[PDB]
């Protein structure tokens, strides 16, 4: 629908949906932009992280909460089957736009970082949904891993995007995977390198990473 | 388990 | 769309997008519901009256931020127009099914005070995003001072539709209509009236009117 | 102003 809309225009009223917490609006505007077919700023790369991220985050919750009731207990269930259609529809639109083609033109080391940690998460959530499930898991460690493995030649151990994406791969070890001690071992080893890079930021930078490193103790916390 | 937020 | 699922079930799925907070599902199903052509019983106008308030409450929140964002400075003023027009529908979907046919066929003084009252509530949303909007206005006082006259032959003072009635209307008059001396009298008499009645009350309908009385309390001390 | 939540 957003075709006839110049690309400035997308980003500017993806903007203005953040600030109104219209998410979905967000998200609509975000996707026109990237089929204008232009790579995308690191920015905006955070926009569309974010509004689909809020979109499919209020869909998971919804789904949690019906699933909750069908378990204790047809409309719990047709209805919980609706809300699963509509989030696997937004996790198809996301892993669309990565595939056609965000991925294959990430040039640089920290785009393409950033969208293959995004496929492992949207892999992830239908995961979460899944019964095949397990070819869903395998592409989603897959699009972990090889993240992983750019990340670690290519970015410090502070950078806020390598940290998000050890983080978001050790909850899918614990979460999805039933592989514990990956997590454990992963979130461990993850916040320790950081640690021992904090003395090379700047306070901006000491801001980013510490704020993730508090995630990944947080995480440990609840898991030992 | 709390994810990137 | 809803006209192939039963009644019953579209008030079990209504009470668990509740459930969810999936709040525009739930609108949807009750505006079936309301379809059906049967009248809506208490816990149904409760059902109703929940999921478009908050619908178009977080419409009315977004419209806030879009609007104060474009006086303070084309798309700003195009995306607060989107968000406007769709509040507009919402509100129109709305008294859409009050006329046809919900407040015709309200018999008991009850459920055409209820109704009468969401009338003028949807009039006063549509009258925040007016500029005509002095019709919409005059529209809003009549159906409030309808549902007043009914309430306070037919209803003890205490009543909670009747509070919340007057908690409105007297939102109405400071916010809308300009007349902040008419708001105070109102929530001053309504609050006293109810006061000197509390002593009727059970536990449970005590609970009901002192929460309401606390909510014309506040607006008084915001107001004075 | 706290309209009937
Ligand atoms: N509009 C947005 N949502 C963002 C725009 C940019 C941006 C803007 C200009 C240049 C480059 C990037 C972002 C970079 N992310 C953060 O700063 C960030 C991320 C997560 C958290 C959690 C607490 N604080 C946080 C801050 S997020
Ligand atoms: N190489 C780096 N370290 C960065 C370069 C740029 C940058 C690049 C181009 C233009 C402007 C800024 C950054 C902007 N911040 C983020 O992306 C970001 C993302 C997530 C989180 C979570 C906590 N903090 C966060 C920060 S970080
Ligand atoms: N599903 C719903 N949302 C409701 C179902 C029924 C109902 C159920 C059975 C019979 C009749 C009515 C409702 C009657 N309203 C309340 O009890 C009420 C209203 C406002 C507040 C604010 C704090 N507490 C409140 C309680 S609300
Ligand atoms: N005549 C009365 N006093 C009531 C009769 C019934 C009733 C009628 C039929 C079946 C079951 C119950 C009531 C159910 N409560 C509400 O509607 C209500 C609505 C809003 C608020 C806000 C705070 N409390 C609230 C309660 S109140
Ligand atoms: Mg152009
Ligand atoms: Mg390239
Ligand atoms: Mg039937
Ligand atoms: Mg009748």
């Amino acid at each position: 629908a957003m075709g006839s809309m110049e690309r400035a225009s997308l980003i500017q009223k993806a903007k203005l949906a953040e600030q109104a917490e219209r998410y979905e609006d967000m998200a609509a505007f975000m996707k026109g932009a990237v089929e204008k077919g232009e790579e995308l700023s690191c920015e905006e790369r955070n926009l569309l992280s974010v509004a689909y991220k809020n979109v499919v985050g209020g869909q998971r919750a919804a789904w949690r909460v019906l699933s909750s009731i069908e378990q204790k207990s047809p409309e719990v269930r047709e209805y919980r089957e609706k809300v699963e259609t509509e989030l696997q529809g937004v996790c198809d639109t996301v892993l669309g736009l990565l595939d056609s083609h965000l991925i294959k033109e990430a040039g640089d080391a920290e785009s393409r970082v950033f969208y293959l940690k995004m496929k492992g998460d949207y892999y992830r959530y239908l995961a979460e949904v899944a019964t095949d499930k397990k070819r869903i898991i395998d592409s989603a460690r897959s699009a972990y891993q090889e993240a992983m493995d750019i990340s670690k030649k290519e970015m410090p151990p502070t950078n806020p995007i390598r940290l998000g994406l050890a983080l978001n791969f050790s909850v899918f070890h614990y979460e999805i995977a039933n592989s514990p001690e990956e997590a454990i071992s992963l979130a461990k080893t993850t916040f320790d390198e950081a640690m021992a890079d904090l003395h090379t930021l700047s306070e901006d930078s000491y801001k980013d990473s510490t704020l993730i490193m508090q995630l990944l103790r947080d995480n440990l916390t609840l898991w030992t | 388990s709390l994810s990137e937020r």
